[PDB]
């Protein structure tokens, strides 16, 4: 059924499934920087997996293969979410509405500047790019379907191209050439692979203070990547 | 025994 | 720049002509595996490898035009993944093993014989497979590892940063030169393209875990890698 | 730094 589907249609289809922006609880320790952030993260779980049933072509696969795809992509979409709602605050990070952080605050957590610093600066090159939001919602469901392709395929891959198309139509539609077009395209998808890169540093620094003392959800999230 | 399999299916 | 005036076609072929071989390893048949030799063995030729990689980076139309730090910088976040790349893609025509070197064919069986590494291990056989249902070519293959060396550590005012970028839509123009050739319509270009840039998220993704490993028996070049 | 090195010659 997502296959049938326009470029138009999928564009609608994907924005109208987006997340709503949640708010985080109302100077910060290393505790309570990690406390508004779980309890941020793990409400933001719920409305991804809602979301992520809404993306085409999702519904259309096994139980246990939306289970994987989720538990491989989840730091990743998060971290893209993250980094789209920051680009209107340069030099700062749109955690919620309510909690607008920049890297001195990153520190207060050890070893959080390191990937505060890459946010920012993925954030900056959206920026720099002028990432429209029929885009952003493509590269979300791009990361949603590919991260965990290869960790198990092919409904799969025919989805991802369907994808390609619609980012390609929209650019075409955005008034870029031939040459604009792939180029634009390859610079979108050679990002995807740092945010593949933060959400690897990322998911190994929560190993680290699951040990020692997370909810259960975020627990299970986890023990995934272990 | 998985909370996302309940999330999922609800 | 050299860089910018290049052709498609011309791009190919410095890449081409750059290429390292294809090393040997020390891999003596009876032993029967230690199974901690096999590490030693891993170690000895990713190192030796690592002295041709260098020098094919500099052979990497742009790479000249930065500076010591920023080469030093691209390729201590690359090298891994460039390793990989290659041994997935001399893996190709061995469906199930890898052709760690001509002399060095292993299953994943002989993978357990390290703890970590099965993982690992059928993740690259997963990506080889991938190249191979692909039909990835040898144009396209130097295509894809000259802009992991590019790319990877681009995100780590001066800016060769910009620099860089104007190389790598260059080589993304090679690409779809290549595919333009084959007899494949703009949508199929459009498509394979993509197809092939998402696979190096997950070769940054090996890496990665590859690299926890590790952090966790080196050369004295790859200790230095290993920041 | 080897890797600086092996860069240079
Ligand atoms: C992945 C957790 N991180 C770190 C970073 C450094 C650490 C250093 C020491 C210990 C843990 C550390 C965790 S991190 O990558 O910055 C990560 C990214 C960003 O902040 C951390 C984080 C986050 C996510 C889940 C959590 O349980 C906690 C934190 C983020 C986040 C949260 C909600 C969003 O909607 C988007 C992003
Ligand atoms: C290099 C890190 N790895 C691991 C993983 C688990 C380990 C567990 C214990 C000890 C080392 C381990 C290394 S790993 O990624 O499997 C890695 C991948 C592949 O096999 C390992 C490996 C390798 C690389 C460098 C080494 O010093 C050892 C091994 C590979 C390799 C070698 C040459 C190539 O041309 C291409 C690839």
């Amino acid at each position: 059924l997502a296959l049938s589907l326009t470029a138009d249609q999928m564009v609608s289809a994907l924005l109208d499934a987006e997340p709503p922006i949640l708010y985080s609880e109302y100077p910060f320790s290393e505790a309570s920087m990690m406390g508004l952030l779980t309890n941020l993260a793990d409400r933001e779980l719920v409305h991804m997996i809602n979301w992520a049933k809404r993306v085409p072509g999702f519904v259309d696969l096994t139980l246990h293969d939306q289970v994987h795809l989720l538990e491989c992509a989840w730091l990743e979409i998060l971290m893209i979410g993250l980094v789209w709602r920051s680009m209107e605050h340069p030099g700062k990070l749109l955690f919620a509405p309510n909690l607008l952080l920049d890297r001195n605050q990153g520190k207060c957590v050890e070893g959080m500047v390191e990937i505060f610093d890459m946010l920012l600066a993925t954030s900056s090159r959206f920026r720099m790019m002028n990432l429209q939001g029929e885009e952003f919602v493509c590269l979300k469901s791009i990361i949603l379907l590919n991260s965990g392709v290869y960790t198990f395929k092919d409904h799969i891959h025919r989805v991802l191209d369907k994808i390609t198309d619609t980012l390609i139509h929209l650019m075409a539609k955005a008034g870029l050439t031939l040459q604009q077009q792939h180029q634009r395209l390859a610079q979108l998808l050679l990002i995807l692979s740092h945010i593949r890169h933060m959400s690897n540093k990322g998911m190994e620094h929560l190993y680290s203070m699951k040990c020692k003392n997370l909810s259960d959800l975020l627990l299970e999230m986890l023990d995934a990547h272990r | 025994h998985k909370i996302l399999h309940r999330l999922l299916q609800d």
